[PDB]
RNA sequence: GGUUGCGGCCAUAUCUACCAGAAAGCACCGUUUCCCGUCCGAUCAACUGUAGUUAAGCUGGUAAGAGCCUGACCGAGUAGUGUAGUGGGUGACCAUACGCGAAACUCAGGUGCUGCAAUCU
RNA sequence: GAAAUCUCCAGUAGAACAAAAGGGUAAAAGCCCCCUUGAUUUUGAUUUUCAGUGUGAAUACAAACCAUGAAAGUGUGGCC
RNA sequence: AAGCGAAUGAUUAGAGGUUCCGGGGUCACCUUGACCUAUUCUCAAACUUUAAAUAUGUAAGAAGUCCUUGUUAC
């Protein structure tokens, strides 16, 4: 028959990534998630206990529970035609800060200090990020740069 | 007799015909699930919060 | 030169490697403890083979461990049964060096019935002081490679000492 | 022996401080892990090392950098307080528990309250918290590596710990004279042990026994002339002084750092540049293939 | 039970299926021998080198192999004789093919049952062949270029698809063009391995390659 | 700057061979009444820094060193791939168009940094 | 004696973990030892199978009482 | 895809190195039985260091940022 265990097709997702194995690095131990926080879980295979499902390897979510040595996270997942708020009891390796989160958080304070900036001197700071324009135009100059010419090769079979 | 066993065709075509809606959360979400000794404390901590409210609101 | 990488004897280790168990190792056992002050460890099969009569747990040898002086006295106790004369193996890539008996009963105390008659193994362990640093618990280390013993620095440890020789052969 | 390419390419190092041997990186997992509804308090960690001829204690606080020290008492700086050899031995080493206890206490303003035990019989006793005030400090022995054993120094450090006012976790199994016929630990030996009982009536007994040992060892008791008998008075004029004053007064630290920085400097190796290390390697080349 | 036609297996039509511990029963490869010729010869003796490649995406089979091997082999060496050339079968055939037995006797519908549990059982061996990749290569001397094109020419017919011969610019089969090798076979760079060479490292042990390329630093010192 | 205690990242730190180390520390080292453990005070426990030593550990340097790390307009815009065509070809597959874009290889460099506390000619 | 027992060296795991395979594990999750019974109680919350039903299994807790440890901790059966 | 002068599994060829766990030819005798070292050819759905393209999770704020002090039996 067909194996739909809990956890099927694993073989290299609960893997530990080469001359990484063994002891985890303690700063996860260490880490502290408040709840609110967002955090994508990605998997050790190392520590088997509360281990998220394969589907929530790679997942993020705000952190709703903080408990003991585990943290409860909420993560949205598609169950047919809409998503369903899945909370996980997720052991605290298993998990890490989203970086996404605090470049939002630095741009932030940024743009508070653009604001307060702005107070004084310098309106229409612009505090929205524009996406990447095109380059306006420039002149090429041809010093010590006169342009080589180029050929296409002929064909040799090279080997 | 034998037929086709499992189709995934038009699955993902019907799944967005009445669109894919995100749960719309919620300002205050449900606390369930949460720690209960967090939560044990977390109404005493309104319960005093509200009498500090109205003793100042008089 | 320096006191402390001199060579020393470390421990001397003593086994008969016995076909069965009972009265036979509960002899073999007193006569090792008669022998070195302290009684051995029967060292058990980890395998069976049913060609020499062993299974496991059987406790089919007997052996102990001496260091110090008691160590020392003894050492030269064995090497007369050769006449402190060895072989040119019998030393190993390492410096560790051993030979083998078959008596000790009448030998070097006083005999009484009922004791049996063993043969035996001597092993001698041979360092040079450091050689806890391979063998403490926290810092473990290893030893350096002037430091390493090896065979030709054990044999002229023989000679300098009991004033040996080597290769009767 | 030349280990091949592959088996150093696949090689995992383990931690650096598993290589060196010296941390235990199982129980610091489950030693400096924090409950984490307890979001950014520190887990303090008495760290208690027995090096030759010194003693290492140390409040410890873990962060995502390293380790950061509360307030680390040594053996020698014992001599401050009147105890000047045996700086290692199970009774000094239950005196700089005590230092570093009384040390932190004033550290944190909590040294009014906690005294600890005031008078030592050496009982089991823990500091219970003092109602309508602040709960004693608790932190936690990470011993290290260090073996437990019944009635070892490392467990002296603790006794002087919670007899300083501060509050670890422990049982009696550990401390010397428990008894296993029954659940009583001998109050009277491990008095003995916090004063040298152990090495007074073993000094006594070399002095009633021999002389050569009581002179190659010892010979600093001979030095300034003092008996067996008064290690008490020494050890609680030592007890009496950490109780009084465990400010951790430093040293005069004499030969400033800019000195030490450039004497180590001008003796200890520098690492070849590139161009020196090419102008080694062509020059090599023609030594060795010297019509050679 | 005899071999069916190679056009029912010539495209690469399922992932790879070798021999493994999945795959315990798998007959032998018909090619055994994949190097003819002086294959002991140094790399200085054979500078020519010319191949056979293929032009397409198939599967060679291990009895096609074996009878192309046959015949340029026999071609070369009664033209040229049997130490004139080294012929090496660069392919191996590790592709398992699988058959599904049909019995042909009448009444066979009620003995077999079509196509259900229809794995074929191991069958033969393949070599899975991309397009540019090299199937023979057959290193001589610059003499029997003919001789070896007309073997070469030869072996082609009797594999599937299309191959070309094309002479090769490097230094037998070794990576290196004719100039550089020359230059460093000229600059002691070059030490003979039985069947091939080896060239000194720029890095490494100086010791070593000090011991094994002597003639490399006593050119430098003159 | 050296060392130690605790560490962070966890080989730029590992591995092999050699060499060096002024002072301080570390270590080796010295002894079994008590605590304690083994067959053995080797380990571990206890005791003195007392007889010494850098031999070793440890630290640092060397290697056209292996390994590891970073980079390269090095391979290579290569393989592969998304999209498109009433493109090619009997087909297998290939080329083109708009995009993304490796890995091995070649070469170059590097070979731990840092936090807390204490200590050091 | 190939292979009985001992010693030393090398040993990134090439062993063992009850049983399939896969993953995980080196002062350990392996081997040897000491102590036990958390393989307990009251229910609830959650993940997987999913209708987000059940069953099964599992995860994190809470309130208890215990185990063990010197402690941190770990333990609501078997490393997953 | 790439990779086996990287692990595991396979694999072709040649070259260099032996214990009294056999020279099979004169008791340690030039003497073919190995494995190791370095190369070489070709591979892998149930191999892999590395590793795409496409598909994929989150975030891009007023339910947010910042300052101050209030409750809690946590």
């Amino acid at each position: 028959g067909k194996s739909h265990g809990y956890r099927s097709r694993t073989r290299y997702m609960f893997q530990r990534d080469f001359r990484k194995h063994g002891a985890v690095h303690l700063s996860t131990y260490l880490k502290v998630y408040k709840v609110g926080d967002i955090v994508d879980i990605k998997a050790n295979g190392s520590i088997q206990k509360g281990m998220p499902h394969k589907f929530y390897q790679g997942k993020t979510g705000v952190v709703y529970n903080v408990t003991k040595s585990s943290v409860g996270v909420i993560i949205n997942k598609m169950v047919g035609n809409r998503y369903l708020e899945k909370r996980l009891n997720l052991r605290v390796e298993h998990i890490k800060h989203s970086k996404c989160r605090q470049e939002f958080l630095e741009r932030v304070k940024a743009n508070a200090a653009k604001r307060a900036e702005a107070k004084a001197q310098g309106v229409a700071v612009q505090l929205k990020r524009q996406p990447a324009q095109p380059r306006e135009s420039r002149i090429v100059s041809t010093e010590g740069n006169v342009p080589q010419t180029l050929a296409p090769v002929p064909y040799e079979t090279f080997i | 007799a034998k037929s086709k066993n499992h189709t995934a065709h038009n699955q993902t075509r019907k799944a967005h015909r009445n669109g894919i809606k995100k749960p719309k959360t919620y300002k205050y979400p449900s606390l369930k699930g949460v720690d209960p000794k967090f939560r044990r404390n977390h109404k005493h901590a309104l319960h005093g919060t509200a009498k500090a409210l109205a003793a100042a609101k008089k | 030169q320096n006191p402390m990488r001199d060579l020393k004897i470390e421990k001397l280790v003593l086994n008969i490697s016995v076909g069965e168990s009972g009265d036979r190792l509960t002899r073999a056992s007193k006569v090792l403890e008669q022998l070195s002050g302290q009684t051995p460890v029967q060292s058990k099969a980890r395998y069976t083979v049913r060609t020499f009569g062993i299974r496991r747990n059987e406790k089919i040898a007997v052996h102990v461990t001496v260091r110090g002086p008691k160590a020392e006295e003894i050492l030269e106790r064995g090497l007369k049964v050769k006449e402190y004369q060895l072989r040119d193996r019998n030393f190993s890539a390492t410096g560790n060096f051993g030979f083998g008996i078959d008596e000790h009963i009448d030998l070097g105390i006083k005999y009484d019935p009922s004791i049996g008659i063993f043969g035996m193994d001597f092993y001698v362990v041979m360092n040079r002081p450091g050689a806890r640093v391979t063998r403490r618990k926290r810092c473990k280390g290893t030893v350096g490679n002037s430091h390493k013993t090896t065979k030709e620095d054990t044999v002229s440890w023989f000679k300098q000492k009991y004033d040996a020789d080597v290769l009767d052969k | 022996d030349a280990k091949s390419s592959a088996y150093s390419s696949r090689f995992q190092t383990p931690f650096r401080r598993r290589r060196e041997g010296k941390t235990d990186y199982y129980q610091r997992k489950r030693l400096v892990t924090q409950h984490k509804a307890k979001y950014n308090t520190p887990k303090y960690r008495l760290v208690v090392r027995f090096t030759n001829k010194d003693i290492i204690c140390q409040i410890i606080s873990s962060t995502i950098t390293g380790d950061v020290v509360l307030a680390a008492a040594y053996s020698h700086e014992l001599p401050r307080y009147g105890i000047t050899h045996g700086l290692t031995n199970w009774a000094a080493a239950y005196a700089t528990g005590l230092l570093i206890a009384r040390r932190t206490l004033q550290k944190l303003g909590l040294d009014e309250t906690y005294k600890g035990v005031e008078e030592v019989e050496g009982e089991y006793e823990l500091t219970e918290a003092v109602e309508d005030g602040p709960r004693p400090f608790k932190v936690f022995l990470d011993i290290g590596l260090q073996r437990t054993t019944t009635g070892a120094r490392v467990f002296g450090a603790l006794k002087g710990a919670s007899d300083g006012g501060l509050y670890v976790p422990h049982s009696e199994n550990r401390f010397p004279g428990w008894d296993f016929e029954t659940e009583e630990i001998d109050p009277e030996l491990l008095r003995s042990y916090i004063f040298g009982g152990h090495v007074s009536q073993y000094m006594e007994e070399l002095a009633d026994d021999d002389e050569e040992r009581f002179s190659e060892l010892f010979k600093g008791y001979l030095a300034d002339d003092i008996d067996a008998d008064s290690l008490e008075d020494i050890y609680t004029s030592a007890h009496e002084a950490i109780r009084a004053d465990p400010a951790f007064k430093p040293t005069e630290k004499k030969f400033t750092k800019e000195q030490y920085a450039a004497e180590s400097k001008k003796y200890r190796q520098t690492k070849l540049s590139k161009e020196e290390r090419a102008a080694r390697v062509a020059a090599k080349i023609a030594a060795l293939a010297g019509q050679q | 039970m005899a071999r069916r036609p190679a056009r029912c297996y010539r495209y690469q039509k399922n992932k790879p299926y070798p021999k493994s511990r999945y795959n315990r029963a798998v007959p032998d490869s018909k090619i055994r021998i994949y190097d003819l010729g002086k294959k002991k010869a140094t790399v200085d003796e054979f500078p020519l080198c010319v191949h056979l490649v293929s032009n397409e995406l198939e599967q060679l089979s291990s009895e096609a192999l074996e009878a192309a091997r046959i015949c340029a082999n026999k071609y070369i060496t009664k033209t040229v004789g049997r130490d004139a050339f080294h012929l090496r079968v660069r392919v191996h055939p590790f592709h398992v093919l699988r058959i599904n037995k049909m019995l042909s006797c009448a009444g066979a519908d009620r003995l077999q049952q079509g196509m259900r549990g229809a794995w074929g059982k191991p069958h033969g061996l393949a070599a899975r062949v991309d397009i540019g990749q090299i199937i023979f290569s057959v290193r001589c001397k610059d003499v029997n270029k003919p001789v070896v094109i007309e073997g070469l020419r030869r072996a082609r017919y009797k594999f599937p698809g299309q191959q070309k011969i094309i002479l090769s610019k490097k230094w037998g089969f070794t990576n290196l063009d004719r100039p550089e090798y020359i230059k460093k076979r000229d600059a002691g760079e070059i030490k003979d391995d039985g069947a091939f060479v080896k060239f000194l490292s720029k890095k490494g042990s100086l010791e070593k390659n000090y011991n094994e390329f002597p003639e490399y630093f006593q050119n430098l010192s003159a």
